[PDB]
């Protein structure tokens, strides 16, 4: 973050340590020597504009991939950092729900041995995809009043990198709460209701406590299937929690308190939590993620440089290509401090069916209420024919001759006499012929 | 590539 | 480091009364680079040539006090 | 045998592109007949050298089988 020339990522020590490009390509005006000329050196380089383009060329390209790219992998958030995109993505989550298991019975077992597994659930990614470049410059002053010694050398390299790696690092910050923002305002994290806690000691330590609360629960070692996006019956370890708390917020309380919420001691923490000054979605506060929520994979990491011959100057340009994936069915909680309503988002169980002519599908659905209070749920088809039916408890019922694809709706009221507020979940049913 | 892929025959 | 031969085609280049002024040092400057690593191999070589014969004495001290302990044995 | 910093004199000499073309026939053969002296001394001592570094091969090869015997009492 504010690497200076001493962080030597690779290659032996000492400035003359570089220097040597010239083997690559050159090395007829450059001494090849290790010694405390100077000068020759400069002067060698300095001859004309080919071998000056030349070595500018191979030291900033070559040299600045390797260190801001061996620099910018031992970030603070490293923990979310994967290397490249794997081949063969196919955009789509696989998880497994954890079911029961069968009790062993002779007399069932004999009846059939072909039986499959229930339906794995297939969501796609969520994805945001990252591009730009940093355009700083080099003045033609600076290679010439570079070469009196060997630390000038040092400084302009460590110079060049200072300048540029600095303004990464803080795009990447925004880049994550931008996405937290983004998740947030499509709803799929589930909320936990807190009121004001910086108005006083009272609230922050039950905003403490509802801290630990929901940090325990979420690390139950049967599973909890509440926090989640969909209904699938996870179970995240606890020294995996991550949490995003606001700056204001996270000056009040302690290291402490909120150390001993979770179950390790406070240098165990400071790689464990960020802190983002500043949500501005309505009055979100702090977010408690699952490590395996957040994933970013980068694409692109190129320098290219132009000369402008008239001005006597050389450009800059660091492309940083990134797809930042966002994982449905790891878990994630709001924290949120405004007046969300009472039903937030409604799930439907499987959202992917392809049912017969003739058969039949169970659904359910699962209410996330911000209250203690009990919503019920009015099924619905949607669709179009006759036949079609789905009972009070979600049981679908499928007639014959039909070809129009049916989305199973489910829907619950939390408004008044008037009622402009509806909280609806949707699953996609298709139709196979027999 | 790291900085091998530069050789460096004044190492030694 | 240059043969003499490819040494000599710079002579003869350098030769000329009318030249333009760009190559002019940029041929000056590589002569330069040409002698400063021929030297530096003088020295080099030559730092080698006292300490090798300095070894070779010794090894051949070495070599006959080798023969004689053996045959004590 | 030229000094590094006498050489430089003769090519900061060659800079001149007015210089009369006499004194730079001249300069350019004291660049020739002392570079052929110095390749001269650089090829004897440069293969004298690979004949006492034959001798030393020939004194650590004769002598390794030396330590091998003594190990051996």
């Amino acid at each position: 973050m504010r690497i200076t020339f001493n962080d030597v990522k690779t290659s032996l020590g000492i400035t003359e340590s570089y220097d040597i490009v010239n083997a690559i390509r050159f090395k007829s005006y450059v001494p090849l020597a290790t010694a405390n000329n100077v000068a020759e050196v400069g002067a060698g380089i300095l001859i004309n504009q080919t071998v000056q383009n030349d070595f500018i060329t191979s030291l900033v390209d070559r040299i600045g991939l390797v260190v801001i790219r061996q620099v910018s992998l031992n970030n603070p958030l490293k923990k979310f950092k994967k290397g490249q995109i794997p081949l063969g993505r196919t955009i789509e989550e696989i998880y497994t729900d954890i079911t029961k298991e069968k009790q062993y019975d002779a007399e069932e077992a004999e009846q059939k041995v072909f039986e499959r597994e229930m339906p794995n659930v297939k969501t796609l990614f969520h994805e945001r995809n990252r591009q730009g470049f940093y355009h700083q410059t080099i003045q033609d002053d600076s290679l010439k009043t570079a070469f009196v010694s060997w630390g000038n050398f040092e400084s302009f390299v460590s110079s060049i990198i200072n300048a540029i790696y600095n303004s990464a690092e803080v795009d990447e910050y925004e880049y994550m709460k931008l996405l937290v923002d983004n998740y947030y305002s499509k709803g799929l994290f589930t909320t936990v209701k807190i009121d004001e806690p910086t108005s006083s000691t009272g609230a922050l330590t039950e905003f403490v406590k509802k801290m630990r609360a929901t940090a325990r629960k979420l690390t139950l070692p049967q599973g909890s299937r509440d926090w989640n996006s969909m209904a699938v019956r996870t179970r995240s370890y606890m020294e995996d929690l991550h949490l995003i708390i606001d700056a204001d917020l996270e000056a009040e309380l302690d290291v402490d308190v909120l150390a001993k919420a979770f179950n390790m001691n406070r240098t165990d923490f400071l790689g464990n939590v960020t802190v983002i000054d500043g949500f501005a979605s309505t009055g979100l506060e702090a977010v408690l993620v699952d490590k395996d929520w957040f994933m970013v994979y980068d694409n692109l990491h190129k320098m290219e440089t132009v000369r402008n011959p008239r001005g006597l100057y050389w450009n800059y340009y660091y492309h940083v290509w990134q797809t930042l994936s966002v994982s449905r069915f790891a878990n994630a909680v709001a924290f949120v401090s405004g007046d969300v309503p009472a039903v937030t988002q409604v799930i439907v169980s499987p959202n992917i069916a392809a049912v017969k002519q003739g058969g039949q599908q169970q659904f359910t659905a699962y209410v996330r209420a911000t209250n203690a209070k009990d919503h019920k749920v009015v099924w619905s088809v949607e669709g179009g024919s006759t036949g079609t039916a789905i009972t009070g408890d979600g049981l679908l019922s499928v007639s014959g001759n039909e070809d129009n694809q049916l989305t199973v709706k489910a829907t619950v009221d939390i408004g008044t006499e008037d009622k402009p507020k509806l909280v609806v979940g949707e699953a996609v049913v298709s139709i196979r012929p027999n | 590539l790291n900085k091998l892929l530069d050789p460096e025959l004044a190492q030694s």
